[PDB]
């Protein structure tokens, strides 16, 4: 059951990790832009 | 320090995979991802995975980069198809081995 | 042993984010000072 | 689950925050404190786990800390002596069981 819990958080995570890191990528993308 | 190295990149205009097996812990699966970095500015990710099958993706390279492991002889897999003229991108595992992550060669995998 | 490095991702991990966002947090606030 | 949101305050600090579940108490995932300044996208403020590991977002290094007991799941967070910019809805926000879980989110003046 514990491992249970642990890997169910781990998925959670990275999947909050991921769309987080696309969106800045896209916010410094576009500070780049902005600075050309 | 385990080298964690990566190859077997190429450099055109899709599985291309920087051959990301093992040398130590042969998947010793704790936590492993792949990163990348666009120019003149800081790192990143195209994809994140995870030993236990949840293997997700930066939300943009949906439709083209997925990625599958085969563990059997330690081969996770980077496969990619149809290259969408930006993937100009940089491609190389990561992982996460004692807590301390780990970092190869790498490759700003030059394809359109 | 199977909790005790199963265990030790996460805190790596919650430790990526918090230094991670900070500065795109911090850009992007930076972003929102002086730009518009 | 069903969780509670109160403790910030209105300020110019000297006040108390807990944050508490109705349930799943102390059964202690990764759970999040957030804040938003407004007409703008909430993000991150400070999290702890399994282990109450000893990190937050960057603009807190000397001003905003955890201290949890399973009281009732209310945990706190420490805010003192504060720094003003952050005057904006602040919201602990915990994920549990496998799902995502938020607060209610409260007006707050800091400065």
């Amino acid at each position: 059951a514990k491992i249970a819990e642990l890997q169910a958080t781990i998925e959670r995570l990275t999947s909050e990790a991921a769309l987080a890191e696309g969106a800045l990528e896209a916010a410094r993308r576009d500070r780049s832009r902005l600075q050309m | 320090e385990v080298q964690l190295q990566e190859s077997g990149g190429g450099l055109v205009y899709d599985s291309l995979r920087l051959s990301c097996a093992s040398s130590r812990s042969i998947d010793g699966i704790n936590i492993m991802r792949w990163y990348r970095q666009a120019p003149g500015k800081q790192r990143g990710m195209v994809a994140v995975v995870t030993g236990w099958g949840s293997t997700n993706y930066v939300d943009s390279v949906k439709g083209r980069f997925i990625i599958s492991r085969d563990s059997a002889k330690d081969t996770v897999y980077l496969q990619m198809n149809n290259l969408k003229p930006e993937d100009t991108a940089v491609y190389s595992c990561n992982a996460i081995y004692r807590g301390s992550e780990y970092w190869g060669q790498g490759t700003q995998v030059t394809v359109s």
